[PDB]
RNA sequence: CCCUGACGGUAUCUAACCAGAAAGCCACGGCUAACUACGUGCCAGCAGCCGCGGUAAUACGUAGGUGGCAAGCGUUGUCCGGAUUUAUUGGGCGUAAAGCGAGCGCAGGCGGUUUCUUAAGUCUGAUGUGAAAGCCCCCGGCUCAACCGGGGAGGGUCAUUGG
RNA sequence: CCCGCGGUGCAUUAGCUAGUUGGUGAGGUAACGGCUCACCAAGGCCACGAUGCAUAGCCGACCUGAGAGGGUGAUCGGCCA
């Protein structure tokens, strides 16, 4: 499974924005349902680390297993922290070098754009979106069908691109310099939180 | 103790026990019955029927059951939901799980499974209570 | 013969048997659980040629092989006599 | 009847330590002096006097305090017991208190400190936590 | 009867071998006395790896290889060896 | 001796109580509270205070709470070393702990730790759990850290000749 | 030179067409994330432990909403953890459970200071062995991963010989 | 084939052995040996648990635990019956 809902109640659970700025917050900046403009109490500090880990396991569109042998994995470094390993692992898979090259405007869209076959890693077609991207390999767009409305669209408005990307817009062709930075990489929500979260998982 | 006391007399543990025995059963067909074999549910024979009323400070008629099982020992069971079609000689299927109620009771039979029925109103919870999902 | 056998060393504890002795090889040897040393003993069946080591001597034996249904040494030398 | 004598002389200084004076006298031994001297050479003592009359003893220890009466050794222990032994392997010397604190053990070449015996890569008996 | 034989150490369809020294009554994928190299029959010039200074040992004590060991140590040059130092001396 | 409340001070209720006193007639109640204060830099008090209403009581609290406060050494985000605090039927054992490990800590307990600035700590409780008895054997185990400065002044010796 | 495929026209690759065929289970009084209506009235029923139900029930039964997971989701049974609740690591015996009513003593356990010696315990070096597959570390192949392969470490209270 | 050491409950199970323990010779086996014979003697094992009763194939390994430990011996490999 993935998910298909309706995506914007999601980010008015977490109470952070989850889609590249873009207001999904701007009317109503309260929880959905009956009880949503009439807040109630305080929340625990399990409320609190769960809501750290939904916020991330949200962000990047992924299942409860996958998400926690990622965490597993990342564990196994020792070299720097365990959150940061973490949140750096998270960003090297070939959906977020969709998302942060700009061949689509969402994650879902270059979610798709990866499952349909519509690029490849240095030349070879790889269809699977949990792929894991190394540093230095130029992922392209398949230079057979490369003629498509929306991909060619959303190559102009670049809302984002940033200082780790390398990006080339003739060829189609981008790669990661080198691993991001916390300071580069969303310095708002947590890393030990939801450290924390699977201590006593 | 002195470890030259312990090393003359060990120590000893305490023995735990649970609280479903008769679900470690064994057969009475040709020697005798054999404890080894744990099981998650067993079936049986219903022998009776009917209400009883429960300890304090509670009030009610609650349904149950007497039944013999393949290994030939007798327990009551409790019988939940609304409404059951549970009559002598009907074969019905046990799982642990105990009634604070009364003394005496630490089975349940579970709804759907053989003779036994599933209640007939249920869209809550089905999956216990045995209903069927109904397009209603 | 660039193998060799075992010698070990004891106290003699039986001698009224024709040509046979129990040797008894004592030994210390630690708990599993807790930490400290007990003491061990086992004793050992050894052959004699004449009946000549008497109790209290401490002697070495050697392993052969089935001599009889437990004997299973010989002896080798008499180190300090009991008087 | 006394079966520790090593243990006597810790409990001698630990008693001393914590109401605060600032002499103590106990019967002599080798051992006892061996770690007399390593008490003194890491900075818990302020001297130690050898008298000898005509039984083994004396020895004279001499405490130290901080600049404003605190105390520089905060306690002491024995760590192998007449009636459980304690030995330890060259690569299974302590570090007591993240080396803030010193461990005393009896090698085949003396009665040392603990960095001293991982320097040489031996172990032996523990005698005791000072820390 | 000692042998010099082949056992499969794949997944289900993709076979590996191993190059194994065997008393001939053992099982295919049971006991053996030594390894003795390696063998892929997909990569197709096929992989082969082995010692080479112990198929000269074992086969000069009455060791015998199967009919497909010998294929692929004939193609390394070690049946040669084995005749350049027999019927030589 | 006295940190002075002068500074910026986060603080925290770890618990209240309803606690009654039977008089003629009927029953009268108060609330207790307990409370921490500190600034996540390395000086944390505790405090408690009663009152007949919950803001009441917490405010009298931190007004209890700012007279006293620890100093709380550290060497990089841990501990320096290993103790174990008892008052009273509570007992509870630090350790130092891994780079960003985080602090793995019970209720009581962790409020304190995590009010001093401390990042990276093992614990566990063998003891009672009744929050005014943790919460003092824990300050009651901070206060015997030791810097790594101190011990070299007091004995004769240098830094890097102990360590 | 020449000669052989059960799987099997299997995996796979190319072309056209269509958002069309493909989401459920548990929970929502405190522990423990997620609340309002109506029905019923110590009844019908619920519960792992506290405990709910006698006219305005967030605890029973439905509806709307919400939370956790998801081709699965819950329930029962069995084992380790939490349990320092058999405590070597790591607990206790005045009043909470717990000093035999007291002595005398065989076996056992433990023993003051010191010189020379020995090497049983203790410490240490070298050699042999502790299969293969597993856990772990590095590297490599299946579009990725499970999985598969190559090279290592580890694991003895072990043996022999020298300090 | 022989040997050292290691892995279970019960003392509301303390005595067990008469080819039994040792010697001389004879037969017998691939082979040493009470292995089996005739004679001679009175030995052997046990509180460091003999004997009896109950339960169980053993190991590489597998699950859990911070560790020390605790619980299992299904797929796969080795030994046994």
């Amino acid at each position: 499974s993935r998910y298909t809902g309706p995506s914007w109640k999601v980010s008015r659970r977490l109470g952070i924005s989850l889609s590249g700025t873009g207001k999904e917050l701007a009317r109503r900046p309260y929880k959905p349902g009956q009880h949503g403009p009439n807040s109630r109490g305080k929340v625990s500090e399990y409320g609190m680390q769960l809501t750290e880990k939904q916020k991330l396991r949200h962000m990047y569109g992924m299942n409860e297993r996958q998400f926690r042998t990622l965490f597993i994995k990342a564990s196994k470094i020792k070299e720097g922290k365990h959150g940061v390993n973490f949140m750096v692992l998270l960003e090297q898979r070939l959906d977020n070098v969709v998302y942060r090259l700009g061949l689509a405007t969402t994650r879902r869209q270059a979610r798709q754009l990866v499952n349909h076959g519509h690029i490849t890693v240095d030349g070879k077609r790889v269809d699977i979106p949990s792929y894991h991207v190394e540093v230095g390999q130029v992922i392209g767009v398949r230079e057979k069908s490369q003629n498509i409305s929306t991909i060619k669209e959303a190559v102009e408005a670049t809302v984002g691109r940033p200082a780790f990307v390398s990006f080339d817009t003739e060829k189609l062709e981008g790669s990661f310099t080198r691993l991001p930075e916390r300071d580069e990489l969303y310095p708002e929500i947590d890393e030990a939180l939801v450290v924390e979260y699977y201590n006593q998982k | 103790p002195t470890i030259n006391q312990l090393v003359r007399k060990p120590r000893k543990s305490k023995v735990e026990k649970s609280d479903s025995p008769a679900l470690n059963k064994g057969y009475n067909s040709f020697k005798k019955t054999q404890t080894n074999v744990n099981s998650p549910q067993k079936r049986g024979v219903c022998t009776r029927v009917g209400t009883m009323t429960p300890k304090k400070p509670n009030s009610a008629l609650r349904k149950y059951a007497r039944v013999r099982l393949s290994n030939l020992i007798e327990v009551t069971a409790y019988i939940p939901g609304i409404g059951h079609n549970l009559q002598e000689h009907s074969v019905v299927l046990l799982r642990g799980g105990r009634v604070k109620d009364l003394p005496g009771v630490r089975y349940h039979i579970v709804r759907g499974a053989l003779d036994t029925a599933g209640v007939n109103d249920r869209k809550q919870s089905r999956s216990k209570y045995g209903t069927k999902r109904p397009k209603a | 013969e660039r193998n060799q056998r075992k010698v070990y060393q004891g106290r003699v504890v039986s001698d009224k048997m024709d040509k046979t002795i129990t040797v008894v090889v004592e030994t210390k040897k630690n708990h599993p659980i807790y930490g400290k040393r007990m003491k061990y003993s086992k004793k050992y069946k050894a052959h004699d040629e004449n009946n000549t080591a008497k109790v209290g001597d401490i002697v070495k034996i050697m392993e052969t092989r089935p001599l009889s249904a437990t004997k299973r040494f010989r002896l080798l030398e008499v180190v300090e006599e009991a008087v | 009847v006394m079966t520790d004598p090593i243990a006597d002389f810790l409990t001698r200084i630990r008693n001393a330590n914590m109401v605060k004076h600032e002499t103590l006298e106990v019967p002599a031994s080798k051992i006892k002096r061996d770690i007399a001297e390593i008490l003194k050479r890491e900075g818990f003592i302020r001297d130690v006097e050898y008298i000898e009359d005509d039984k083994q003893g004396v020895i004279r220890v001499f405490l130290k305090y901080g600049k404003n009466e605190e105390r520089v050794i905060t306690n002491l222990k024995r760590i192998s017991k007449p009636g459980l032994r304690a030995y330890v392997k060259a690569d299974e010397v302590p570090k007591v208190l993240n080396g803030l604190g010193i461990a005393i053990i009896s090698t085949s070449e003396g009665v040392i400190t603990d960095k001293e015996a991982r320097a040489k890569n031996i172990g032996g008996e523990v005698i005791a936590y000072v820390w | 009867a000692v042998k010099i034989r082949l056992k499969r150490m794949g997944s289900k369809k993709s076979p590996f071998y191993r190059i194994v020294v065997a008393d001939s009554r053992s099982p295919r994928d049971g006991r053996f006395i030594e390894t003795v190299g390696t063998y892929n029959p997909l990569k197709d010039p096929a992989e082969v790896v082995l010692k080479e200074d112990l198929v000269l040992d074992w086969l000069s004590k009455g060791a015998q290889p199967s009919d497909t060991v010998r294929n692929i140590l004939s193609k390394e040059g070690v049946m040669k060896k084995h005749h350049e130092a027999k019927n030589v001396k | 001796y006295i940190d002075p409340k002068h500074l910026e001070l986060e603080d925290r209720v770890v618990a209240i109580n309803r606690v009654t006193k039977v008089v003629k007639g009927g029953r009268r109640l108060r609330f207790a509270a307990l409370v921490v204060v500190g600034d996540k830099n390395g000086h944390v008090g505790f405090g408690t205070g009663k009152a007949q209403e919950v803001p009441e009581a917490i405010r009298k609290a931190i007004e209890d709470a700012k007279k006293n406060l620890v100093e709380v050494p550290m060497v990089g985000s841990t501990i320096p070393h290993e103790v174990i605090g008892v008052f009273g039927g509570g007992r509870i054992l630090m350790k130092p702990a891994v780079e960003g490990s985080g602090v793995a800590a019970g209720g009581p307990v962790r409020a304190v730790l995590e009010l001093a600035g401390v990042a990276d700590i093992t614990s566990k409780s063998l003891g009672s759990n009744t929050p005014i008895n943790v919460v003092r054997a824990t300050v009651e185990g901070l206060k015997q850290l030791k810097r790594a400065e101190e011990v070299a002044a007091l004995r004769g010796k240098s830094v890097e000749e102990i360590i």
